[PDB]
RNA sequence: UAGUUGGGCACUCUAGCGAGACUGCCGGUGACAAACCGGAGGAAGGUGGGGAUGACGUCAAAUCAUCAUGCCCCUUAUGACCUGGGCUACACACGUGCUACAAUGGGAAGUACAACGAGUCGCUAGACCGCGAGGUCAUGCAAAUCUCUUAAAGCUUCUCUCAGUUCGGAUUGCAGGCUGCAACUCGCCUGCAUGAAGCCGGAAUCGCUAGUAAUCGCGGAUCAGCACGCCGCGGUGAAUACGUUC
């Protein structure tokens, strides 16, 4: 996977933006075409609108999702069945 | 082909054995070109038939062929619109290859593990002349005798 | 069926490069320099019958031998438009060009000039028939051992495009040693583009 | 002195390289070769047709002939005279 | 005084060099049975002596390079052909007549394109 | 016998032990060089006190039921928050990027020629 | 949009990856030689024009 | 210590020039021809093997998306820029392949033999680190000089004992190495763990006549990264051809 040295990715405006908002009683939803950004304990308890190709799909962070790409929590295309 | 027979391409003799038929059942045996195994298996086949048997490998070899090398075989022949077999005498050169290929064919579905040890096992019966080897040559025989009414063809 | 490139076939054999230069780490620069510098002389020359063009690189010069059946217009007066032309390919090339004219002896016998005549015609709206007709004429007076035309389109205009051909003498495509020249030429006219196709097959070699 | 010569035409670098050793014969210096090298060959096979059919293929090779010269003993003149002498350009000279 | 020769087999080159002896037989240094574990192919190797009947009289000593074993057998045995050639002219028609001074010229037949080997080709399927 | 798994007795000790859940042929290499028990012996030639050792290194090892519970926690982690991964487990489809056009049947199960 | 494919492409390209090769005779993106800077079609062409050093048809 | 060093090119090899193979010579048949059969010699014999070479034409076959192009169409849009997504979907059907179903085998150790090609910010020695993918230091080479690259089948031992297994290697979890700005959609690879179907395949159907089929590796183009594909290379290496009814 991404190789230790390297640290994390996270887009650089997406965590200014957290970072802007950590001072926040409520948080405010972050609008974000950034697929490939990577979940932080800052990212904890925020809801992120992350782009799908068509639209931005809110997603709420927790404990259980750090670690894991924002991407992979908004499903691109839709199969409903045959 | 349609132009007419073509060269036979020539064997020589075992190295150790000194003969051609151990060649080409070394030939018969060998699978993907790896000769080396193919040889190996045939010479432990005939360290067991020495073995289980005082009589020389070779000599008990060619025991198996003359039991399971055929004579008549049946050529299939579209007459009008009924298609029947026709009795035909067998050239050596297609003996001893029918002879090889049948030996071979029943030594690997024999049940024992080992495939020199179905050989060999396979080879003895033939010489005995029994098992499905010699099976197979009765059979074709039998098959001849039956259509054997239209030998005129 | 597809036939070889008549040229292409013999490159190595009895023809030789065109371009005549060796090169390693430059090889692909080079080359696109030398098609650049192709493609503005054939545009500035175009009415100058121009057949061939070898190029030849020693260090940062470039020497261009141009062939043309028409050298004292390529040339110039005093050598006014050589001089030119050398600025202008200096320009476009960033380094010394030489360049040497050629006199094209019986320009009859170029593939390139014959389809060149043939298509110019066609634009000009000449029977097609009469057209390589005459360049065969021309042709087999100047000499080629044998000669053999093609032009392919909507012939007169006519819906359904067909090729129609002639040919005189001999012209063994598959014949190695043979020297046969080869060019496609194209003539726009109010209907697309025809395809004229020229072999000729001189002396062998 | 080493000299080596590349070309794709080995007619035209077998005169190159007799030029060179001519030369340097002519002032003295002591000559080895030429020695012929392994020729350098590249394969590209590009699919003949401009659209599908990929079975049909055509192949073209570009091949570099290679001549080694040694020049022993080199007297003075012979930098200078080879130096001097001018091969076509089409063979690619190397010295040393 | 030896007697020298040239051997070829497929990819394989052999310099063969005969010096009247016992028969013992070594390649690039290392002896016969080592170098070609396979006794059909040392059989083979030693087919010359055995049509010129000189077996035992000479040792053999191969710089054999190129190719697999089977292949640089073929060029120990054409090798060794050759050497006894230089050795006996008498010897040519014995080994003629055992097609030992002929050079096989079975060489790997080239890749065509389109083709998945020399002639195999793709599985082909009407519909 | 050792982890609660009755391990074949005429096998070798490395092949019976990878006969117990959890365990690979790399991971018996290991526990047997640590426990100094010959690779070659079988589990019935084994002796009582080298069980025990064996035993020893097994339960200090994570296997059976405990490692059952781990990975069936893993992937009901992915389906619970919904992640990608989640909803290929959920749906039965491959979730390591495979093409699902062809083949993918080890996922979905046996073909449906509807 | 061949031109404009084409000029994005002379353009530096904003990430290492992101640069690919086009043939520089007629554009197209597939099949480009490096040696040469052609693709296959341009490469044949020119190839049988003999306007390629060295480069002649591959025969054994 | 090593073809190393000296020394020599003799051999091999490399690559220019040549020789050779032409029914040329001999016997027989043949209409005194063409030619055919056999023999000698020779490395090669009847086109020696293979490649390139593809007639006039055929299918309004393919390509307006390589390119070019008449005509028609759009022109603040069918043109142009950006990020993200899709081309990677998935109840299904087909083609082409890879791996398997095992003992002519799996596994462990030791040992042997290639060829074609590629290499400048590229091929990378050697050493050290790491179980491994790889990482660090660092060496030679623009190369018959160094490297990729001690090839795998093979051969010799030891083990496995017919088991859905020590066959199988899918799927999955974890933990990692790389390339890249970035590996979720959606890369390749490594370790641990898991261990799917599959016991040789219906009707039917495919390739191949010899260094061929089969089988084993190796290099290459594309390429930051990524092939079971393609092109090329060599290793080992068979069976069969009675005959032209179908
Ligand atoms: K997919
Ligand atoms: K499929
Ligand atoms: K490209
Ligand atoms: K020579
Ligand atoms: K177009
Ligand atoms: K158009
Ligand atoms: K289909
Ligand atoms: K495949
Ligand atoms: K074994
Ligand atoms: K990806
Ligand atoms: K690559
Ligand atoms: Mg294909
Ligand atoms: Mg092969
Ligand atoms: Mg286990
Ligand atoms: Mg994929
Ligand atoms: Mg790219
Ligand atoms: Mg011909
Ligand atoms: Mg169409
Ligand atoms: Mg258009
Ligand atoms: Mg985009
Ligand atoms: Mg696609
Ligand atoms: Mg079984
Ligand atoms: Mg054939
Ligand atoms: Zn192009």
């Amino acid at each position: 996977g991404r190789s230790l040295k390297k640290g994390p990715f996270v887009d650089d405006h997406l965590m200014k933006k957290v970072e802007a908002q950590q001072g926040a009683e409520k948080k405010k939803v972050i609008k974000t075409w950034s697929r490939r950004s990577t979940i932080f304990p800052s990212f904890v308890g925020f809801t992120i609108a992350v782009y799908d190709g068509r639209k931005h799909v809110p997603v709420y962070i927790q404990e259980d999702m750090v670690g894991h790409k924002l991407g992979e929590f908004a499903p691109t295309r839709t199969y409903r069945g045959h | 082909p349609r132009k007419g027979p073509v060269a036979k391409r020539d064997v020589l003799p075992d190295p150790i054995y000194n003969s051609k038929l151990v060649t080409r059942l070394i030939n018969r045996v060998m699978v993907d070109g790896k000769r080396g195994i193919a040889a190996n298996i045939i010479y432990n086949s005939f360290d067991i038939i020495k073995e289980s048997t005082g009589n020389d490998p070779l000599e008990v070899f060619e025991q198996a062929m003359k039991n399971v090398m055929p004579v008549l075989e049946v050529k299939a022949r579209r007459v009008g619109g009924s298609n029947y077999q026709v009795p035909v005498e067998v050239r050596p050169e297609r003996r001893t290859t029918l002879g090889l290929r049948w030996v071979v064919n029943y030594a690997r579905l024999r049940g024992e593990h080992t495939m020199e040890e179905r050989l060999a096992k396979e080879i003895m019966d033939a010489a005995n002349n029994t098992g499905a080897s010699v099976k197979k040559r009765e059979d074709t025989h039998k098959m001849a005798d039956a259509n054997r009414a239209f030998a005129h063809y | 069926g597809q036939k070889v490139h008549p040229i292409g076939m013999r490159v190595g054999i009895i023809r030789d490069w065109d371009a005549k230069w060796y090169a390693e780490k430059e090889y692909a620069e080079f080359l696109h320099e030398d098609l650049r510098i192709r493609k503005f002389i054939a545009t500035k020359l175009a009415d100058a019958a121009v057949s061939t063009i070898e190029i030849e690189r020693a260090a940062n010069r470039v020497n261009i031998s141009i062939h043309t059946a028409k050298p004292g217009m390529v040339i110039g007066k005093g050598g006014s438009e050589v001089e030119n032309l050398r600025k202008e390919l200096n320009k476009l090339t960033g380094k010394r060009v030489h360049i040497n004219i050629v006199e094209i002896k019986k320009p009859d016998l170029d593939a390139k000039l014959v389809g060149e005549g043939i298509a110019r015609q066609l634009e000009n709206r000449v029977a097609f028939r009469r057209a390589q007709k005459q360049a065969i004429q021309r042709a087999m007076r100047a000499g080629a051992k044998g000669i053999k035309t093609q032009v392919s389109g909507r012939l007169n205009g006519a819906d359904i495009a067909r090729s129609e051909g002639y040919s005189e003498g001999t012209v063994p495509l598959h014949t190695l040693r043979a020297d046969i020249d080869y060019a496609w030429e194209e003539a726009d006219t109010t209907y697309g583009k025809l395809g004229v196709k020229v072999w000729i097959y001189r002396g062998e070699i | 002195i080493r000299i080596r010569l590349k070309a794709y035409e080995h007619r035209i670098l077998d005169q190159s390289a007799d030029k060179i050793v001519e030369t340097a014969k002519r002032t003295g210096a002591d000559v080895s070769g030429p020695i012929p090298l392994p020729t350098e060959r590249s394969l590209y096979t590009v699919i003949r047709a401009t659209h599908k059919y990929k079975d049909s293929r055509e192949q073209f090779e570009m091949r570099t002939h290679k001549r080694l010269i040694d020049i022993v003993n080199p007297t003075p003149k012979t930098v200078d005279a080879l130096m001097k002498l001018d091969l076509p350009s089409g063979v690619n000279i190397e010295i040393k | 005084v030896q007697y020298s020769g040239t051997g070829r087999r497929k990819n394989a080159v052999a310099r063969v060099r005969l010096v009247p002896g016992t028969g013992k037989i070594t390649v690039n240094k290392k002896d016969v049975e080592e170098y070609i574990p396979h006794a059909d192919l040392r059989e083979v190797i030693n087919q010359p002596f055995g049509v010129t009947e000189t077996k035992g009289a000479y040792d053999v000593i191969v710089n054999v390079n190129g190719g697999g074993y089977a292949g640089q057998s073929g060029a120990i045995r054409h090798g060794i052909a050759r050497a006894l050639l230089q050795v006996d002219p008498d010897f040519r028609s014995a080994l003629k007549r055992a097609g030992l001074l002929t050079r096989d010229a079975r060489m790997v037949e080239r890749k065509k394109p389109g083709l998945k080997k020399a002639r195999k080709a793709s599985q082909f399927s009407k519909r | 016998r050792i982890a609660g798994v009755d391990i074949p007795r005429d096998k070798r000790v490395v092949v019976s032990l990878t006969y117990i859940y959890g365990i690979g042929n790399t991971t018996a290499k290991k526990v047997l060089a640590n426990v100094g028990v010959s690779e070659d012996v079988r589990v019935r030639d084994l002796t009582n006190e080298q069980t025990d050792a064996i035993r020893a290194e097994i339960d200090k090892l994570k296997v059976e039921g405990d490692l059952r519970r781990e990975v069936n926690l893993n992937i009901k982690r992915l389906m619970e928050i919904g992640s990608y991964r989640g909803i290929r487990h959920r749906r039965g489809l491959p979730t390591r990027g495979q093409n699902t056009k062809n083949n993918a049947r080890t996922r979905k199960g046996p073909t449906k020629t509807v | 949009a061949k031109k404009s494919m084409i000029a994005k492409n002379k353009r530096p390209a904003k990430h290492s990856t992101q640069a690919y090769t086009r043939c520089e005779r007629c554009g197209r993106p597939h099949s480009v030689y490096r040696k040469f800077h052609l693709c296959r079609i341009c490469f044949r062409e020119l190839a049988y024009k003999g306007q390629i050093p060295g480069v002649k048809k591959a025969s054994w």
